[PDB]
């Protein structure tokens, strides 16, 4: 039922500047604490 | 609720309220003598717990309780006393819908003028004659 | 007892016991105050401020958690987020935006989340936030009922990333699937971008 | 009768006087003061219920002073219009001044009938009634002019 | 002089405006009329 | 929930005759006559069909703020601002009993539906539970901090529910005379209560908000919203009709289940009334439910009827789900 | 002065005193409750639609009953015919919601203030 | 807050213009009256300041 | 009522007030307390 969101997501061309290697813009000072959800994602 | 449980509630409430009715009817017109010579005993089986020291001879007790034969001519024994009302039972949380978003226009819309009386002055104030003649609409009335 | 719901009396009794270093007494008072009056923002603010001035950041977080349980106004969620941004747990502030956009689904909260992820996160996060905002608002209020300011901020963000064609795509999609009476600002920003 | 009276006498003697136990009825010497008590309570309830939430309710007995002055302006046929008094508060005041006025006029009608018949002998009732009908006549004559 | 409109000019045409300033009943006549006995002869309730 | 269609209500008959605001209204169980108590200190008995004045009764020295005609007994009860609660024997048209004890003016009066008990509420801030026969104040339901402005009796727990002007609503266990719950959801004075006749739910009305609750839990079921006025009254039919009458004169007819406001009106004042004198002070449906009797601050009894001409298509349900 | 004062906190009701009874307060009166006899109505509930039908029939009956459907001696006189339309008062007795302008007040104040 | 209280007391203790009161409560009430009612009684004010017509 | 009331105009008269005063004094002869509210001065001011 999200036809407008689907039409938007189809209307955008792929971004020409890659961001898959991009770090978060604020470095989280350690240590990093996760919940029980992120146990299997590491 | 179904008719059975409505009727059960009716019987229980009627019993309690009839007890209070009877007590109130004894309050509002007592019998001329407060003597109840048909005094029946009340037997009580009393099994005590441990106490200050130890036990000595027998523990279980049979107790005969009778009302005391009070003089019919005696007035009330004790003067009644004026005691302030106790504190209330603890209040509940105030479960309000989120507060109304007011504006300064609304605060100005609910300003109540200071009242200047044309007759009364219980503090003997000296009011400026501008303000005394502010709510007199007679000068601002129409003539035609 | 005489005035149970008076905020001034509550604050006076709390401050009278805080000036004399009776911290445990005053924290009992503050729990009783925000239990009695859960929708009074001043008592909650005073409790979070007292907990932050005593150094107990986990205490401030638990008080804020109870307040957010009570679903407060926008300023309380904003204060909680500014707390977690002051102390640097940005993922915790991201979770607070998740719940905040859940509770207040107005475009202002989505735009605030987009700005936060722009400054403290990757551009993929901002794109996901904007797409989620458009999807949710057009899903619930209706497809023609989406705000133009969402498209404005999204197109200006993709402009700021110099993805120029993507920004043109946002602008054109917004100018297509919106009424003419609610796209005048979008049209004006489109003209500015195009002749810019 | 006498054993009831002596029992209540001995009740006062031996368990004391309950000074304000049961409510006194509104007898004829308490009628106007009671009407005032009820009227002021009613006007205050309407103001506490019609003010918005969050408005600073520090000064609300001021409305009761406005109601008093509005009533005095009704009696003396002086127009009452406070500059800057809001329309809601003014509506409440005008409504209850109408109600008080109607009670006043009905009591004047009733006592005038009783003074005509000779059913009353108190001087205060006659004096009050002539004052009321003097005011009523002058209101009618101002209207006529 | 008439300072005000009439009831028909105010309330409408399909509205019946009643003005009642006198009772239909006297105060001696009860609302819930008590059940009468009205016995007029000493008659036995059964057979002697 | 999809709301049902209810026909709109229109003005049928206007009955002038009191000289003060009509604060009370009570219909016979047999639906033949109704009782208007008013600020001119009097109780008038009017025939319901013809609208004609049958009788005038004067026993109060203040405004009559409450009425009740007993369904089991040939009695009519009243309360007034003169601290007095009276029992009228309608086989004689005379006051036969007094229920004394309220410290100040008495605002509401209800009878227990099953057993012979009279509950009254008052500006001394308390609901007194009286026995009809012995006139004895069996219970003094206390705990409110303000005027008890309305009150309902019920056949099962909570048997007495009182709404006060300090904005709380307390549900009272009648056997013990102590409260089983407090509902503090209302922001200002709860002037109206009403009980649905077939469902085990009720409704309380303050200014702007009409909240619907479930017995005995006091569970917040729904919220009639939109009537931004001081609500004086509340009247539900057998066919799920809530009537919110409002002190500015505003009338709202709602559907009881959904909360949908199928009608909004402003009532009309008599010739001679000020615009301040527009306002509804009392209302009740009759026993049948075909008529709504309202009593207004222009000293007027008004009768409201359903429009038989209107169809479900001529007045469609303009209800927008969200 | 502030000896003379309004009421802002009216007196609150008290529970009864739980004390021994010696004082006499209410003499008994009307100690027997009357009930609606058969024929006095009230103790009979039929239905809702039957009540609505009976009510509408009574209203229709009342509206049917209301409708009824089953030298000249006066020649030097300066003014002639000064009383036409004066006797026409009484077309329909009308209620004015103003006790200062109602016809009862005018009758009262013309009778008394002479 | 104590400094604010003392500063308010000192500021209101200074008088400027005519004296139309008899004690301090009367002065505070008259200033409150001015604050609310000057915007409505300007013409009467200048009628006093002028000695003639409103 | 005649001098110190701040609604009393103590300035010299205008020609418009003169026209109104003479017009009204012709309308209502020697009814000066009637003329005075309409003209805008007191009765003694209009008379003198």
């Amino acid at each position: 039922m999200a036809s407008i969101a689907a039409g938007l997501a189809a209307a955008l061309p792929k971004p020409k500047y890659s961001s898959e290697h991009e770090e978060p813009r604020a470095t989280q000072r350690g240590p990093r604490i996760v919940s029980a959800d992120q146990i299997d994602e590491t | 609720p179904s008719k059975e449980e409505v009727e059960a509630t009716a019987e229980r409430t009627k019993n309690a309220l009839a007890a209070l009715v009877s007590g109130a009817l004894a309050a509002q017109k007592p019998k001329n003598v407060q003597v109840n010579t048909k005094r029946e005993a009340t037997f009580v089986k009393y099994t005590p717990s441990a106490q200050m020291g130890n036990n000595t001879k027998k523990q279980e007790r049979i107790i005969k309780i009778v009302e005391r034969q009070r003089d019919p001519m005696e007035p009330p024994k004790f003067k009644h006393k004026k005691i302030p009302r106790g504190p209330p039972s603890p209040p509940p949380p105030v479960m309000h819908s989120p507060p109304r978003k007011l504006t300064a226009e609304d605060q100005e819309a609910w300003r109540i003028p200071p009242p200047v009386s044309m007759w009364k002055n219980p503090k003997g104030f000296t009011i400026p004659l501008d303000k005394r003649l502010a709510a007199d609409g007679r000068q601002l009335q129409e003539v035609q | 007892d005489v005035h149970p719901n008076n905020t001034q009396l509550w604050i006076r009794y709390i401050e009278a016991e805080l000036k004399n270093r009776n911290i445990n007494h005053a924290r009992n008072l503050l729990d009783r105050a925000v239990t009695r009056l859960p929708r009074v923002s001043k008592l909650w603010y005073k409790y979070v401020y007292v907990m932050e001035m005593l150094g107990d950041i986990p205490g401030t977080r638990q008080v804020f958690d109870r307040w957010m349980k009570w679903e407060p106004d926008e300023d309380a969620w904003n204060a909680y987020i500014k707390l977690e941004k002051r102390y640097g747990e940005y993922e915790r502030a991201r979770q607070i935006f998740a719940a905040y956009t859940q509770v207040h689904p107005e475009p202002r909260t989505w735009l605030k989340w987009a700005k936060f992820e722009e400054e403290f996160g990757t551009a993929d996060m901002v794109r996901d936030v904007f797409q989620s905002a458009i999807q949710y608002i057009a899903e619930t209020l209706g497809d023609d009922a989406v705000d133009e300011r969402l498209f404005i901020a999204f197109a200006r963000f993709e402009t700021r990333q110099k993805e120029y064609e993507r920004a043109r795509a946002i602008y054109k999609f917004g100018l297509d699937n919106l009424p003419r009476s609610r796209s005048m600002q979008l049209h004006a920003q489109y003209t500015t971008f195009e002749k810019q | 009768l006498l054993e009831r009276w002596l029992g209540n006498l001995l009740s006062r003697q031996f368990e004391g006087r309950h000074s304000k136990g049961v409510a006194k009825t509104v007898t004829k010497q308490r009628v106007e003061s009671h009407f005032d008590l009820e009227l002021r309570a009613s006007v205050m309830a309407d103001l506490m219920d019609m003010m918005p939430e969050g408005i600073k309710q520090s000064k609300v007995n001021t409305v009761l002073q406005h109601l008093s002055e509005a009533w005095r302006c009704w009696k003396s046929n002086i127009p009452w219009k406070v500059p800057g008094l809001p329309a809601p508060i003014e509506n409440i005041i005008l409504r209850y001044v109408k109600a008080k006025a109607d009670w006043w006029i009905s009591v004047a009608h009733y006592n005038r009938e009783r003074i005509r018949r000779g059913a009353t002998v108190d001087k205060t009732v006659a004096k009050k009634n002539v004052g009321r009908l003097t005011r009523l006549w002058l209101k009618a004559e101002q209207e006529r002019q | 002089k008439q300072y005000y409109p009439t009831a028909a000019q105010v309330f409408g045409e399909g509205v019946e405006t009643l003005v009642q300033e006198e009772d239909a009943q006297p105060l001696t006549q009860p609302i819930i009329a008590p059940v009468e006995q009205k016995k007029f002869s000493i008659q036995e309730a059964d057979l002697p | 929930p999809r709301p049902d269609w209810h026909p709109p209500w229109k003005l049928m008959r206007v009955i002038s005759g009191h000289l003060g605001w009509v604060r009370a209204l009570a219909v016979e169980p047999n639906n033949q006559w109704f009782a208007s108590g008013a600020g001119d200190r009097t109780i008038k008995i009017w025939d319901l069909a013809s609208g004609q004045l049958r009788l005038t009764l004067t026993g109060h020295i203040s405004t009559v703020r409450g009425l009740a005609v007993s369904p089991r007994h040939p009695y009519m009860f009243s309360c007034g601002e003169d601290k007095m609660v009276k029992c009228w024997d309608l086989e004689t048209n005379k006051v036969i009993r007094h229920y004394h004890g309220h410290l100040s003016g008495v605002y509401t009066l209800k009878l227990h539906p099953t057993l012979d008990v009279l509950v009254t509420g008052g500006r001394d801030g308390v609901a007194r539970v009286w026995d009809m026969r012995t006139r004895s104040n069996v219970h003094v339901l206390s705990g409110h901090t303000g005027t008890v402005a309305d009150l309902v009796c019920q056949e099962a727990d909570p048997q007495v529910i009182t709404g006060s002007l300090d904005s709380t609503v307390r549900m009272w266990d009648l056997a013990a005379g102590k409260t089983m719950g407090v509902l503090t959801h209302h922001k200002k004075g709860v002037r109206a209560l009403v009980t649905h006749p077939t469902e085990f739910t009720f409704a309380t009305a303050s200014t702007g908000s009409i909240k619907q609750w479930k017995c005995p839990e006091g569970a917040f079921m729904q919220n009639f919203e939109g009537h931004n006025a001081i609500i004086n009254t509340l009247a539900v039919n057998d066919q799920n009709v809530l009537f919110s009458g409002g002190d500015n004169g505003s009338m709202s007819f709602w559907d009881w289940k959904s909360g949908y406001r199928f009608q909004s009106l402003d009532t009309t004042a008599q010739p001679g009334s000020l615009d301040a004198e527009l306002g509804i002070m009392s209302s009740t449906f009759d026993m049948s439910g075909a008529r709504l009797i309202t009593g207004e601050a222009d000293k007027t009894i008004k009768i409201w009827k359903e429009d038989t001409t209107a169809t479900p298509e001529t007045h469609p349900i303009e209800w927008k789900p969200s | 002065t502030t000896a003379h004062r309004p009421t802002f906190d009216p007196a609150r009701g008290k529970e009864a005193l739980r004390g021994p009874a010696y004082h006499q307060r209410l003499l008994p009166a009307y100690t027997t409750l009357k009930f609606r006899q058969p024929g006095q109505g009230g103790a009979a509930d039929k239905s809702t639609r039957d009540l609505r039908a009976e009510l509408e029939a009574a209203e229709a009956a009342h509206y049917a009953k209301l409708k009824g459907a089953p030298r000249r001696w006066d020649e030097d006189v300066v003014f002639k015919n000064q009383a036409r339309g004066t006797e026409d008062k009484g077309k329909r007795k009308e209620f004015v919601n103003d006790l200062l302008r109602s016809d009862f007040h005018k009758r009262f104040m013309s009778k008394y203030v002479r | 807050s104590l400094k604010r209280r003392r500063e308010k007391l000192a500021k209101s203790g200074e008088e400027h213009g005519d004296v139309t009161y008899i004690n301090e409560k009367n002065k505070q009430f008259n200033a409150k009256l001015a604050r609310f009612y000057n915007k409505y009684t300007a013409e009467i004010r200048d009628s006093f300041e002028r000695g003639t017509m409103v | 009522n005649e001098w110190l009331d701040p609604s009393i105009k103590k300035i010299e008269w205008s020609r418009e007030e003169d026209e109104k005063l003479l017009h009204l004094a012709k309308l209502m002869p020697t009814q000066w307390r009637t003329i005075a509210p309409i003209v805008g001065r007191t009765a003694n001011q209009c008379l003198e």
